[PDB]
Order: structure tokens, then sequence, then C-alpha cells
RNA sequence: UAAGUUUUAAAAGGCUAGAUUGCCUACAUUCAAUAACACCGAAUGACCCCGACUUACAAAAAGUUUAGGACUAAAUUUAUGA
RNA sequence: CUGAGUUCAGACCGUCGUGAGACAGUUCGGUUUCUAUCUUUGUCAGCGAAAGGCUUGUUUUGAAACGCCUAUGCACAGUUAG
RNA sequence: UACCGUACUGCAAACCGACUCAGGUGGGCUAGUAUAUAUACUCAGGCCAUAGAAUCAACCAUGUUAAAGGAACUCGGCAAAAUGCACGCGUGACCUCGGAGGAAGCGUGGCUAAAAAGACUCAGCAAAUAGCCGACAGCGACUGUUUACCAAAAACACAGGAUAGU
């Protein structure tokens, strides 16, 4: 529960001020606002990596110390972006990746065309609701009407 | 242990890049060592005088099982590679090649000592 | 790999020697309850003894300890 | 390949080949049944039930 | 093939390795949530060698040893019971936690059974004997510890009144920060 | 374990039976179900086994230790300098 | 242990034959079963009991143990067999 | 708006094989990493009953590793071992011009990097799955078929052609 404050508490700090902000002042940042939170620079650490393989906030490159970015030692700005992401990457290239997947989908579709089959795997529509989802919907509409 | 049938590098100039052992000279009906001479045969020519095809007489002088020593040492060596040997015990090359030519030898052998690079 | 005759009973009886049991020369006897056993197991109501009274181990008095019981 | 399972079983070929209609059909099946009343056989045909 | 028995080592139990050291850890795990199982004597020899190396890791009680203990013992509800109960109970013993007293032979295949306890209980079948005895300085074995270099080892409360003039302290609490 | 290391004389060396000679407080249970560990071992005046501690100058087989099992006794030690 | 060759069943080539076929003429391919009763042999083990008289050397309240020769057991075991 | 089926089993201890038989038995439905119904782990679901118990026999079966060699074994490299994968280069003769051919042979791969780069590891197709290659001949054009139970082949068939009859 702790963990859950203080990741949400560097998350509110880097989202205050929209600026590239690397862990130094994230961990300034959230210990000035009220030693409350944050004993060690390496708990703060701990927080943003765990945040950014989440989706939450993401990393760029630090000038004058750059020790090529993928070292871990190597100090990472954090942008923190204000919706979860559903995917890890830039969102420029994550939109290459789905141009190229894309045109690989129709390639694919276009050789099974030439042989015998569909373009497309053809699969049976099946049946999910159930009971169990119906009673649950209930118990949920009236958890949060009360 | 160069066992019979085996193949080894002769280093010198010689003429013989290969040879594969056919037999033993003393009783030693097991295999040969360092220090051993054996009758081999060349598979494999320089593409000089000596061609493919002949059966010389050769002295072993490195091996890739340890050689122990009476002290409790051993040498241990990278290559198995031995070095061409005359009818009157001695080497028809004009010198054994630095290429695999390191070896500890003071037994009459006192003409392979100025053939090889280095010794010990 | 298959007998050419048939064996005799003073035969059969020779070759059987092995299968037979060999007596115990010592036995661990309760007197109350008249169990019986090897002296160096346990024939109690703990293991199986229906006919136990408790009269085997004639003291036990131990009330003093104390510990963190976890709950 | 291993034997001895020759007999797979089917109603509907059972009752179409030994059944009591492909008796009647022929007349030497006739006298095969004929001759199965005059042994005293308690089952007539394969297909016989009440 | 290899040698265990007759050359020092861990028993086979007709198992192969992974299974044999998972069905020590179910074991270990139920000697100490019900303290008295019973078994054959095969696994009932494994099972004592086992639970010492288990009871004196969590005497270490430090985070490795918690951490190492959390893959070796199953349950978490008895995890907290080695650590603390255990650990408290057996602080000064050095070794022997367990003793075994032979059972007979079950019904099923005739095989020797053995009945597997925790020492120093309630409920346990034999006195047990104290881990330290207190020696008379006044005899031989204390002034042969005195010349050879051992240390006094006597028996102790859980906390000995050398750390009581630490924490009588008003200064040397921080408040629980 | 060998591919390693020792030894392979006249007669040497082994196996089985044994004249004799000597001795005798010897019913044979436990320490783990295949002692082959152990009879050229132990069973509490017991380190036999097991555990614990230490050792990189053993990448681990030795040293301490009666904690546990081989039960057992008192009017001078719940007990060996094990 | 193999079945490489000497027994087949398939096929081809050559020889002979009217032909079914034959060839110890050449080829390619083509089921090796058996859990040891007792006779040997290697090795590991079990069974093959004794107490005889002591007129007991002694004692009274020929019976009881004590003292003897050897009987088993155990140990070392021929200038001792095989 | 009648009549018949509705239990249970149905890759199986309930069917066909004398058996609670390692054999044979048709159709359909399906989650994630992930990507194919292949492969490794797992979801829903199911299972750990039909001999058990320890231990170091020899030997047998099935495998792992092995120093120096390496077909020297053997009727015969039989059996094992070895190549085994996606992106690049490349790439022989002979030939019915289609093929041979994935010829042969050499680079490049995991992990971190909103990203010009790097870390260390003995090892980055890191665990499981996915051709040994080349040459000289013989026979049969080819794919197929053949002795259920010792022979799958050069034997049979084949498209085509020739002959004879109609
Ligand atoms: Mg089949
Ligand atoms: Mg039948
Ligand atoms: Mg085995
Ligand atoms: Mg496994
Ligand atoms: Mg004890
Ligand atoms: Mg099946
Ligand atoms: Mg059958
Ligand atoms: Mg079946
Ligand atoms: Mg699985
Ligand atoms: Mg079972
Ligand atoms: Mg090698
Ligand atoms: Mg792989
Ligand atoms: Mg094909
Ligand atoms: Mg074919
Ligand atoms: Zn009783």
């Amino acid at each position: 529960q702790l963990r859950r404050q203080h990741a949400a508490m560097c998350l509110e700090a880097l989202k205050r001020a929209d600026r590239p902000l690397t862990a130094e002042q994230v961990h300034e940042a959230v210990n000035s606002t009220a030693k409350p939170v944050l004993s060690t620079l390496a708990y703060t650490k701990k927080l943003l990596e765990h945040l950014r393989r989440t989706r939450f906030v993401y990393g760029r490159k630090n000038p004058d110390s750059m020790l090529s970015p993928g070292h871990p030692d190597h100090p990472r700005l954090y942008e923190a972006l204000p919706f979860q992401a559903a995917r890890y990457g830039k969102p420029e290239t994550l939109a290459a990746a789905d141009e190229a997947a894309r045109a690989a989908a129709i390639a694919k579709a276009q050789k099974r065309l030439r042989n015998g089959k569909a373009p497309y795997p053809q699969h049976r529509r099946r049946a999910r609701f159930s009971i169990w989802q119906h009673e649950l919907a209930q118990e949920a509409l009236r958890e949060l009407q009360a | 242990m160069i066992p019979k049938y085996s193949f080894l590098k002769i280093v010198d100039n010689s003429g013989a890049k290969l040879a594969q052992v056919i037999g033993f000279y003393g009783h030693q009906g097991g295999y040969a060592s360092v220090g051993d001479v054996v009758k081999v045969v060349v598979k494999e020519a320089r593409g000089e005088k000596t061609t493919a095809g002949v059966m010389r007489k050769a002295v072993v002088v490195e091996q890739k099982y340890p050689f122990h020593r009476q002290n409790g040492s051993h040498v241990q060596y990278l290559r198995n590679a031995a070095v061409l040997l005359s009818e009157k015990g001695q080497p028809i090359g004009n010198k054994v090649r630095s290429m695999l030519g390191v070896e500890f030898n003071k037994p009459r052998w006192a003409k392979l000592k100025s053939l090889s690079k280095r010794l010990f | 790999a298959t007998p050419k005759k048939k064996l005799s009973l003073h035969r059969r009886g020779n070759r059987r020697v092995w299968y037979w049991l060999k007596r115990k020369t010592e036995v661990a006897k309760c007197s109350y309850c008249g169990a019986l056993s090897g002296r160096n197991q346990m024939f109690s109501g703990a293991a199986g003894n229906s006919a136990c009274t408790g009269q085997c181990v004639e003291q036990a008095p131990t009330p003093p300890a104390s510990s963190y019981p976890a709950e | 390949g291993n034997r001895g399972n020759t007999y797979q079983p089917s109603r509907r070929k059972r009752v179409n080949r030994h059944g009591l209609e492909k008796r009647l059909s022929t007349p030497q099946g006739r006298e095969v049944l004929l001759r199965r009343l005059r042994k005293g056989r308690w089952r007539i045909t394969v297909d016989s039930f009440r | 093939a290899r040698v265990r028995v007759r050359l020092g080592d861990w028993n086979r139990l007709n198992r192969k390795w992974q299974h044999r050291v998972s069905m020590m850890k179910t074991m270990v795990t139920q000697l100490l949530e019900k303290e008295r199982i019973r078994t054959t004597l095969a696994k009932a020899k494994t099972l004592q060698r086992y639970a010492d190396k288990v009871i004196t890791l969590g005497k270490q009680g430090t985070r490795e040893a918690w951490s190492e203990a959390r893959g070796i013992v199953r349950t978490d509800r008895e995890l907290h019971k080695l650590f603390t109960q255990v650990a408290l109970r057996y602080r000064e013993r050095p070794g022997g936690f367990t003793r075994l007293v032979r059972a007979g032979w079950r019904e099923r295949d005739a095989a020797p059974v053995a009945f597997v306890e925790l020492v120093d209980r309630p409920g346990e079948l034999r006195p047990a004997n104290p881990a330290l005895q207190r020696p008379n300085p006044l005899s031989v074995q204390a002034w042969i510890r005195q010349q050879l270099g051992q240390p006094a080892r006597e028996p102790s409360p859980l906390l000995p009144p050398s750390v009581q003039q630490y924490l009588r302290e008003e200064n040397r609490i921080q408040q629980g920060r």
C-alpha cells in the first residue's frame, strides 16, 4: 500500500511539472511537497522504472552523460504521459511497425489465396455471457449504486 | 597418446603437411609418445619434392596428451605434431619450422636442438 | 531350461530349505495387556495396540512451558 | 497386422444377413430354417424376440 | 547405482531427485504444522536430516534465510511458525531438534514404520535434555575452557540483563520514528 | 576408474582340511528394510551413528561438541580428562 | 553372439527343356525360440546337539554345585596333507 | 400434436481382440505466452486404483558424459553421433531448358536503448521443435502397386507405341 502511494506521488510530481524530469528532481519534488517520503534515490529509481515498465511514464537520453542509454547506469528523463499506453515504444515507431505488420498480413493473405485457402482464418463465433456474468453485473450495479 | 592410423602435422620444410602412423618400431604396443620414432605415410604434400604417398620415418615432437616428467610436472601442447627422420637418424628437413617446433629434448637429439626455434 | 524328470518328495523338501523362516530369540512383552513386540519398537496405543491401558508407561509429569502460539 | 478381430458388430448387417426374411426369401434358406426347427433350437434366427 | 548409504549422502527413496526434494519439502512443512508425523524408516531418517537443515535456516532469522525458506517451505502459515516459534524454541540447541521412535510395520506393504517428532515441546514422548548445562566454575571443565579458547556458553533467558540497561533508557527509544 | 601409479627370482605366493598347543565370566538382541559401512565397529565409564560449529593454507574430511538415537539407574555427582 | 555362406517361398540374367520346371551358374532381398530340474563350475551361506563318569577331591538336607580327564566352542595354527 | 430413443460407457476397466490385453475404433468444440491444431509452459476441466517398500549386486534394456585418436570395428560406418532454423550474400557439371538447387560455401541473430549506442557471457538458431553434404557407376523414365504373419524390390502397373480381331 505504501509503495502504491509513493508511486502515485512520484507520478503527480512528474505530472505537475510538465518538463523532462530526471530521477534527481523527481526525488526532490516528491520529497518537497509537505524526511517524509522517498528516503533514498534507489527507491525512487525502482518506482520510476516500474512506472516506465507499466507504460505510465517514459525515458529519454540525458545530454552530457549519455553513457550509451541502454546501460542501466544512464540517468533517464521522465516525461509522464497522461494515460497508460497500450504499447511501450514511441507512437511514431509503433505506427510504422503497425503499417509494416498490416502489409505483411495482406501479403500472407494473398499467398494463402494463391494456395487453396481462405485469406484470414475463419473461426466459429462464441458465446461469453452466462448466469455468473449477469449476476456479477447486478452486484456491480448495486455496489456503485450505493 | 598417438595410436596407429592417427594423423599428425609434420612441421618442417621436408614436404609433408600431414602423415598417418602405420606402425611402432619398439615393443610399445599401445600408444606412441614424445621422443619416439614411428613409421608414417605422407597423405598430403606441400606441392614440393616430397610428393604424397611416400612411407618415411618420423619422430613425434609434441602431443595433445600430457607428457609427464619425473619431478611431477607435465607439458601440454595444443597440437599433435612430428618431425621426419632419415635412415641415419637425422631429419631430412633443413630446419624444424617454428610454426610448431618447441620441445624438451637432450638425448642424442642435439641435431634436433639446432633445427628447433627454441627448446623447453 | 526345463526339468527332465519329476522332482521327488525328498528332493523337493531339500530344495525348499531357503523358504523357511528363522525363529526369533527375543521378545519384549508388556506385563499389562500381554502385548508382544521387538525391544526397539513402540507397541503402545499410539502404534497399533487396542489392548493398551496406558499402564505400559508408568510415569509422565510435564506441566510447565511458555511460547508464542502463532495464530 | 494383428488378427482376431474379424467380427465388427452392426445391427443393420446382422439383421440383413441372418434375419428371418433373408432366410425366408430363398428356398434353401427355408430348408435351413426347417432343419433348425427339426433339431429343436430355442432361437430360430438372430433377430427373434418377444 | 551411486553409493548413497555407506558413503554419507542423501537417500534416494525410490524417486527421481526433483520428486525427492519436493517430497522432503512437503514432509518438513507437515512436520512443523503437526509436530509428530509417522512414516517409513528411510523417509524418517531423511526427514530428520532435512529438518535439522531447515530449522537452522529459520534460526538465522535473516532476510536471505527467509527467502531461501520461502521456496523450501510451502505453507506460509508455517513459514511464520518456523521463523518465530521454532526459532525461539531451539535458539540455543546445537542440532538434534528431532527424535525417531520405531513403531512396527504398516499393513499395506510390511514396511518398517518410525515416529518422527520435534523434541522439547508439550506433548513430546521423552523428556528433553537442556541444550546447555551451566558449568561449575570450580571443576576441571571450566579450567580447560579457560586455558583453551572456549566461550562460557551459559544457559540464557530470551533477553538477558546485559540488554536491560540499554532498553531501560528513555533516550534510546527514538519515539518509534 | 584407467589412459594413471607401484610390484612381479631357486620356493616365492594363495585356497581348503588340519596332529597339536593355549583359553573359556560365549543362550545372542539393538545402532535403517540389501553390514558390502561393522565383527581387525559400537550400545551410555558410549564419539558407533546423526546433527551443530569452524576450516580456500580440503572447491570439505578432519577437529570440537553428548543436541538426537543405540534406555538407566540412586546413600558423594542426569554419569569419562568424549 | 552373428547369419556373412550351406535349405527353401519373390524377381532378373545365362544354360537345358514342347512346357509345367531344373541349375553345386551369376546376382538383389529374405523369422536364430527356450524363465535351468540335475551334471558340472564360480561364489555366498545354513545344518551336522550332547556333557560322560567323577563312587564325587568335599558338604549334610544316591539329587545340589564344587575338583579332574576331552567333548564342543574360540584363537594361533607342523621343518603338514592335498 | 401421438409412438420410439433418453441411465451409464464411449481412444476405453464397459466397443472389436479368450483378459481390467501397450493393439484396432467415426465426427465435432476449445483459452494465453504466440505464432501455425507443430514446439515448451500453462487456462477451463481432468488425473496421479489395480502391486507396494528400502538398497551400491552381477547382468539386461534405454539414455547422459568421456582424455588422445578416429572406420583403425564390421560382410557392410549397421547402430550412434553430426547438419537441422528465419534475414543477407551467393550458387557446379550435366540437362528433355523445366530442373539439379535449400547445390556447395560465408556472414546475422538473444538482452537494454522514444532509439546515432552498448553491457558482460565460456556460451547470445542461449531451453523444445524444424535436411548430413559432394562424386563415380548398375537397374528401373517418373508419382504409385505388390506377398495381412521373415521379401517393398531390378517384380507389377503407368502415359505412349506396335500388332491382331471387330
Ligand atoms: Mg496401423
Ligand atoms: Mg473369433
Ligand atoms: Mg541400477
Ligand atoms: Mg526434471
Ligand atoms: Mg542421547
Ligand atoms: Mg489409442
Ligand atoms: Mg489375443
Ligand atoms: Mg486397451
Ligand atoms: Mg506441462
Ligand atoms: Mg501406483
Ligand atoms: Mg576431445
Ligand atoms: Mg535452440
Ligand atoms: Mg513425391
Ligand atoms: Mg515409389
Ligand atoms: Zn501394555
